[PDB]
């Protein structure tokens, strides 16, 4: 049907809290979406950014998972927890690479 | 370790 912004976010905060990443996703995927296209809602596009990273990290999507947690910085740079998953996955790509030019 | 809300 019609969800608002809103209504999906609250549905992935349920799925995020039942451990439910799939559908964590979903949801506020759908929440991002309406967002973008410009939905007036109260809740902010970086809470949303933040259930989803987390979940499309729960995922092992560590590509995507990096994706969002720069859209996020963008919004807010100074976002705690954000810009500690930024460095670690800074480190591992560092590794990566430490590895691909001894190789 | 990424952290979640
Ligand atoms: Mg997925």
């Amino acid at each position: 049907s019609f969800l608002t912004a809103e209504d999906c976010f609250e549905l992935g905060k349920v799925a995020y809290t039942e451990a439910d990443y799939y559908h964590t996703e979903l949801w506020m995927e759908q929440a991002l979406r309406q967002l973008d296209e410009g939905e007036i809602s109260t809740i902010d596009k970086v809470s949303v950014l933040d259930y989803l990273s987390y979940a499309v990290y729960q995922q092992g999507d560590l590509d995507k998972a990096l994706l969002l947690t720069k859209k996020l910085l963008e919004l807010d740079p100074e976002h705690q927890r954000a810009n500690g998953n930024l460095k670690y996955f800074e480190y591992i790509m560092a590794k990566e690479l430490e590895h691909h030019h001894h190789h | 370790g990424p952290a979640g809300p």
